[PDB]
């Protein structure tokens, strides 16, 4: 619930003695953390909120050139001057001309001419610094029980809604409890500094357009930019890079700003990420999060509750969740009030033996009308089973087949955290640890050529990535040595880095 | 784009009264529909939306099943009923049309709102 | 303005979709095809040039891709 | 909240910009986009800003949307003697599952 | 005169006994023809005007999406179809979202996402046709003679001056005959429709500013377009290249497009031409002409008069023309009537002889009034000469030192024709060419290796082409063989093609 | 759209001077001049390909060069 | 007569059958012209004044910095921007500054800081320029005959004298023909051009004084400099030239500008020659200038005259001039009015013969007063001899030994000519050359080693040909081989020119 | 700033002497030997990086002047 209808939902297992569990927090994926006895809870970070942007260097992407002139000077007599180029906003620039006796001058020879030109700006470029003292991210949480589908994504309502509460993570107080009624408090100890390297990053602003940018990118572009401090008439250095100077020939030098470079940088990001604003303080899509979920203290609401008596009714009929897990959503008919829906998979009917993984623990109606719709959770094994929701011959039994097989869901799942380790790299060996001396030594291995990789291989737009993989196909057939596995083993870690992109 | 209403009266509490409207040009199969209303001396108050089949067809919390709009795609007519209507509700009556199909209502439905609509007339329930 | 960097190179990498990846995966492939579409005879100067510089043939045939690589772009 | 009330009245010199400020909260505003209105002295009405920041087409440039958090900020700059009309906020909610229109917004041009 | 402050004047002289002069008389460059017999004339095309143009692609460059809508239905229950969607006046876009029971839908899948945007282009580029039977190339003369220091630039009225005219010679007539009037008429026998190869260019048009855009470039820009000059709506083929259809989530979905790419085309055009346009008649600044000159009817005017008598005067004191000219003007106070200024150089005063050639033959004082100013232009030998001019004892005399060798010409002049033959190629085998078996041999081997060049080499831009010079440099100075000149002309005929810039 | 092509592949050279032949000297030499220092260790991996591939000192040169030529560009 | 007591003098003789001589009468020496029968002229360039030159860039010495400011911002907070710096007249300097949370910060890092500070300069230099076309040297001429010891320096009055007449030389007017009444008319015929390459010198003028320096060392001293079109408040281009920016934190962050560069940059002129300026046009006293002497005019005044009878008288002693020359005055007692004077050498005075050479040709007392003071110069033979002057019994004599040799005195004028080829260079082979096929071939043989050595050492101090000469010094006493005739000559072509200094 | 330059290198050779040429006969060679005075072991190591160069004892000689008067006067 809440985590029901996402494509990359990530299933996690095993905890140290029941007390907690590390995950990533992915921005658009979703994660469903079941334990022994206490219910199965979905996780999903869904904003972050950037306040507090102070703003920095903030370019000109398209000039204007207010009136010109230019004054020449015969040869070896001096150098050019003008009233306008000792003013700081008009762009000057010296060269020589052809002057002769046609020219007024009295000495043929290069001349000296001096053309001023007043730069006037109208569209602006704007540069955000974000510090990780600021950030803002927000988990949603719901847990699988007393709840009907048209409760998924029902953000309607949630500090009375006992099942669902948004917990705000952020650098100032990083941990914190989230209260669900009944259910105790799922308790998170969030690290929101170590995020998405949020030191390195800015926050453009572009005609009401955002986007996150590198540092590095954006103390690189070469366009006329005023220090962003001064909020008056700017000073917009570096001028000459969108104004052009050409001597013709003659005595004569024409200027000509080039155009609205809006275009060229919207074709010149290419590798940012887009970002709006509902404020001061600008919201992003996407980043993780390294979070600690304490489910010492998270207790299972309903064990003591009588069982149902009859009459449960489908309301519409179960569907595969992508992952092979099916959701199943009856209604209760009768007012014995909360007691437990008693449903389980049935293979082998006639026993009638449990046989999968029933996701939703303690399926329990709590309100006690006629008429009160519930939802399940089920994971059916590898083929022909039965969906059991009652008690009595009045049970209802729906024929499922899930089609798949176990070798198929191995590797679709080595494939799936092989994205989820090429997606974070050092990050995704602490998607489900429960702390080990392998699992973090793995990922002290990891963080090493990963820190020894990205320094090693700068940044590369996929193109230069394949290029390179492919060229060391060859040099690691070649040059028989004991590194020719150090060129192919940097070969497949390459190009399959950049395959599933 | 060119809508008008049509079908008022005076009616006292409790009986039935209906209007209609009708447009043409596009495609009034693929659109959806839904009925708003008007109290003079208020602002407007919504009514009910209607989908591009009829299935999904939403009414407001204040007169929940009471009034009944009914269409469908082969007539190009929109049609509205009301019968044991309730007393003070006189008011005037729009067709608006939410520019969407409404297939789902809150969820790709990011364009809703209505384009064009028509000086209708009003209905009045009193003594 | 004339050498905006692109930050293609220095990429933010996440779950989500950045900015432009779907026209970015036949972006320096068409300008490639069209370079050598439109002066179709330095593929004979390039051959020409790579057989007498490289030692042996393969690695005589990267020296003709490499050249016909750097070519279109002038970097 | 279902009622989505803004201020009822508002007066503001030609050439400068009019605000309109629609405080709802997340069952409609604060998830999906916000709609506006334009309803005529005599005439019916017809929208202005659909999906929040949007302009239909045969409508002045002089409008402007806006949807932070629940706020909802509308913006017809340079005023003049001819919008002497309602405005009209609305927006679906999804829970209760209802097209919640606005109170009322007048203006006059002084 | 009029050719006397230009740095590339080069001067033409030796005939095929003395009938005719074929010269290539390019658009920045002014060019002095003399003969032993005839007076010297200056030669300068000054404007080549492409009239008629016809449209072809005219481009969008800032676009902007007006009135949207969209359309999805549930997974396993077909795709959508919204009414404006076989509009071509609307850009539009199916996909394929995640659909789950969080949506309406109730089978969860793939479903199906229709997003309609209408294309509506802003301000848009224009190329148009530039075809050869529409030049008109102004071709000003001017011959030397009895004229001032003021009638260099002097160009306020001409047709009434006798001594300059302009020759429009557009190629419905390539052949076109100016009557100087005293010094009989020079014939032009240009080549109009051979010169800039004006079939495989276009003229853009972009913001108010033209071009002269290659053909190549134009036809392959990848940018929203329509066919011909229809000016109303037009179809704009081609509209995904601005609009951009990202994914949508459940509740965003932004379909923005490109910004303004004129400087995105601005900074693409970094081989094209300025050229300007005075309303339908577009003036380009440059162009190479071909001109066979036919001189058998220009003669010298004045060279009956007897010689002057008295009272020379040096106003605007001498001066060197940046080539080794130096330019004198007297002032003759007599009025004795038209008679002949006797000027000359002299290495010893008492011996008087005849030591540095003069430029302009028989220069003639005109007007009958006491004080005619009056311009030569003399060629003094390396070295010490004095410009003796007048005759008997009143004379005016002037030291001159021009300083350089004769072996320095002879290295500046390779240079003139190195830099002529990379600007021309062929044609530079016909600026002072006469005609012959190897005057014109050297040009029919040299077309051969011009196709073996500009398809062989293409057009390979400045650096790169220096990247690949200095490669064939490497390559000749090893690969030690019996053709050891094998791959060392590619290495001259690349840097001197472009180093000489 | 992304993949406009430079007409400074086919410049008509002429005696006067283009539209921006002043800006294209420092064009390509600017761009990875500041490529290479924001990525410096590929100068070092890019000499790894370099010192293992070619066979003789004077083409181990050229592929350091042209290997950290492309990737600037992108080809 | 004049520069009778100059240590440099020299002495021209032998013409092309007596018509005319070229000489480089350079500014230091003097040049007295002797024929056969013609008046011996003592020549000397006198002034050389530059006139009509202009301003040229204008360098700034002495500079003071008025009220300063500075603004810091803290890390990841913006860039730094002081208002102020939007004025050119402000220098200004950005940098990175330690900045935490003790300095009112909030995040320890290298906050920006900007330091403004007004530039305003006190006294400053100027460079004008001087055209080859505006040099006036004025040339003093005195032929010999009725002269006392009290008209050398003489100059009061010399329109009048008939004796002297001075002779300016504009480059307009090259030749001169002065009026020496009585004695004819010497017709100067000079070259003003090549003089001392005056299209490669400024003149500067620092604290009103003044100097001759050249166009490269102008053009590269580095301190502050405006155009010299500037009048009103100057714009002092590479203002960072006299501020120091030194690394002080908000403490303190003092700015001070350095002091006078003047005694600096008078240092800096070590091979600059002082020049001085009589108001607008700065007059020089250096420079060499080549001169055609038409002598063919010079008729002596005197042979008609009959003797002098009796009673002359020593008075003034005899003195000899440096050279074996010997002035003698004497005071003619007598009314005999224009009488010649009768005086030679005589190795006897038995024979009487005259047998020591005489320069000052038949001097002749003018006025017919009573006590006449006269002039001579006598070149007596080697050795003892007597100067016997009068006629008659009553000869005045007086004994003279001129102590010296033949052999001596070439070896004298070989030293003679070298330090004149070491100084003038090409030009020292016109010094005394009537023009022939040696004088003039030896000279195109030496302007090409002239050329070809004053770019090749070209710019050595004197120290550093000493220290190269001892190089190939070195270098010549080893290395056999056919290149050692090059050694030694840039061996004595490097010692000489400079210990002639 | 610092470096002036000195106009002794281009001495305006004329009959009539410079301005301060007084000096520049004695000025290059007070300051080497007030430096080589000041400072003497650097001629311990002056012996001791030309006798490394050369090896031709008239060559190691030189070097031994030409290090230790580039030393002072920096260059």
């Amino acid at each position: 619930i809440r985590c029901i209808g996402v494509s990359n939902r990530d299933f996690v297992e095993g905890m140290s003695g029941g007390t907690w569990v590390d995950v990533v927090l992915e921005h658009g994926g979703c994660v469903t953390v079941m334990a022994q006895d206490k219910p199965t809870v979905d996780i999903e970070l869904v904003t972050t909120t950037v306040s507090n942007m102070a703003e920095v260097r903030s370019y000109c992407y398209e000039a204007s050139i207010s009136d010109m002139a230019s004054d020449s000077r015969c040869p070896t007599q001096g150098e050019a001057y003008l009233d306008k180029q000792s003013d700081t906003q008009y762009v000057c620039k010296r060269t020589l001309v052809d002057r002769g006796w046609g020219n007024g001058c009295g000495l043929f020879g290069k001349g000296s001419l001096v053309t001023c030109a007043k730069f006037a700006c109208s569209k602006k470029m704007t540069g955000k610094s974000i510090q990780p003292e600021n950030l803002e991210y927000r988990i949603m949480l719901s847990v699988h029980g007393s709840q009907h589908s048209g409760m998924i994504v029902n953000d309607t309502g949630h500090e009375t809604d006992e099942n669902r509460a948004k917990v705000e993570i952020t650098p100032n107080s990083p941990r914190a409890e989230a209260t669900l009624g009944g259910f105790g408090s799922l308790g998170l100890d969030c690290e929101p500094r170590t995020g998405l390297d949020f030191s390195d990053l800015y926050y453009l602003t572009m005609n009401n357009k955002h986007w996150l940018v590198h540092k590095e990118w954006f103390h690189d572009i070469p366009l006329p930019w005023h220090a962003g401090a001064d909020t008056g008439t700017p000073h917009w250095n570096n001028k000459e890079a969108l104004v052009e100077f050409k001597d013709a020939h003659a005595k004569r030098q024409t200027v000509v700003v080039l155009g609205s470079q809006e275009g060229a940088v919207h074709t010149a990001l290419a590798g940012a990420l887009e970002a709006e604003m509902d404020g001061a303080k600008g919201r992003l899509s996407s980043g993780h999060l390294k979070c600690r979920l304490k489910m010492d203290k998270l207790r299972l609401k309903g064990v003591s509750y009588s069982l149902c008596t009859a009459a449960f009714t489908f309301t519409k009929i179960p569907a595969e969740t992508l992952h092979g897990t099916v959701t199943v959503e009856v209604q209760y008919a009768g007012t014995d009030g909360p007691c437990k829906v008693p449903a389980q998979m049935a293979v082998d009917m006639q026993t009638l033996t449990p046989v999968g993984r029933l996701i939703t623990a303690n399926p329990v109606i709590t309100e006690s009308t006629e008429n009160s719709k519930m939802m399940l959770e089920l994971d059916p094994p590898f083929g022909d089973s039965y969906i059991v929701i009652g008690v009595g011959e009045k049970k209802i039994t729906h024929h499922w087949h899930r089609s798949g097989s176990t070798i198929g869901k191995a590797f679709e799942a080595t494939v799936r955290g092989a994205k989820r380790m090429a997606v974070l790299g050092d990050t995704a060996w602490d998607f489900g640890s429960v702390g080990g001396a392998l699992n973090s030594l793995g990922k002290g291995i990891h963080q090493i050529f990963g820190a020894a990789f990205k320094s090693l291989f700068g940044g590369m737009s996929w193109f230069s990535q394949i290029l390179i993989g492919t060229l060391l196909m060859w040099l690691g057939l070649n040059t028989k040595n004991g590194s020719i596995s150090l060129m192919c083993l940097a070969l497949g870690g390459v190009l399959i880095f950049l395959s599933t992109a | 784009v060119q809508l008008v209403e049509s079908g008022g009266g005076v009616v006292h509490p409790g009986r039935s009264l209906r209007l209609s409207c009708a447009a043409s040009g596009f495609t009034f199969s693929s659109s959806a529909m839904h009925w708003v209303r008007q109290a003079p001396g208020k602002g407007l108050e919504w009514v009910a939306v209607i989908s591009y089949d009829g299935s999904n067809k939403y009414y407001g919390d204040s007169v929940k099943g009471r009034f009944t709009i009914s269409r469908d795609n082969s007539k190009n007519t929109l049609y509205l009923q009301m019968h044991s209507l309730r007393a003070e509700d006189t008011a005037v009556y729009y067709c608006a049309k939410d520019r969407d199909a409404y297939n789902t209502v809150g969820y790709f439905a990011y364009y809703y709102g209505m384009d064009v609509w028509g000086q209708g007339t009003l209905v009045t329930v009193s003594s | 303005a004339v050498t905006l960097p692109s930050h293609s190179t220095r990429k933010l990498q996440t779950r989500s979709q950045t900015w432009l990846e779907s026209r970015e995966y036949t972006k320096h492939l068409i300008r490639v095809e069209n370079w050598i579409f439109r002066n179709p005879g330095f593929a004979l100067a390039a051959a020409a040039i790579a057989w007498l510089l490289g030692s042996s043939t393969s690695q005589k045939v990267i020296y003709l891709v490499m050249i016909l690589l750097i070519a279109p772009a002038y970097s | 909240q279902s009622v989505l009330t803004q201020p009822p009245s508002v007066s503001e010199a030609p050439r400068q910009r009019v605000t309109i400020s629609c405080s709802g909260s997340s069952s409609n505003i604060g998830n999906n986009a916000v709609n506006w209105y334009q309803q005529l002295p005599g005439k019916a009405p017809k929208l202005l800003i659909y999906y929040d920041d949007l302009l239909p087409s045969g409508v002045s440039d002089r409008f402007s949307g806006s949807k932070s958090g629940t706020s909802a900020s509308l913006a017809i700059s340079g005023l003049q003697s001819e919008d002497e009309a309602d405005y009209y906020c609305a927006a679906w909610d999804d829970s209760l599952t209802r097209y919640v229109f606005g109170t009322g917004t007048k203006v006059t041009v002084l």
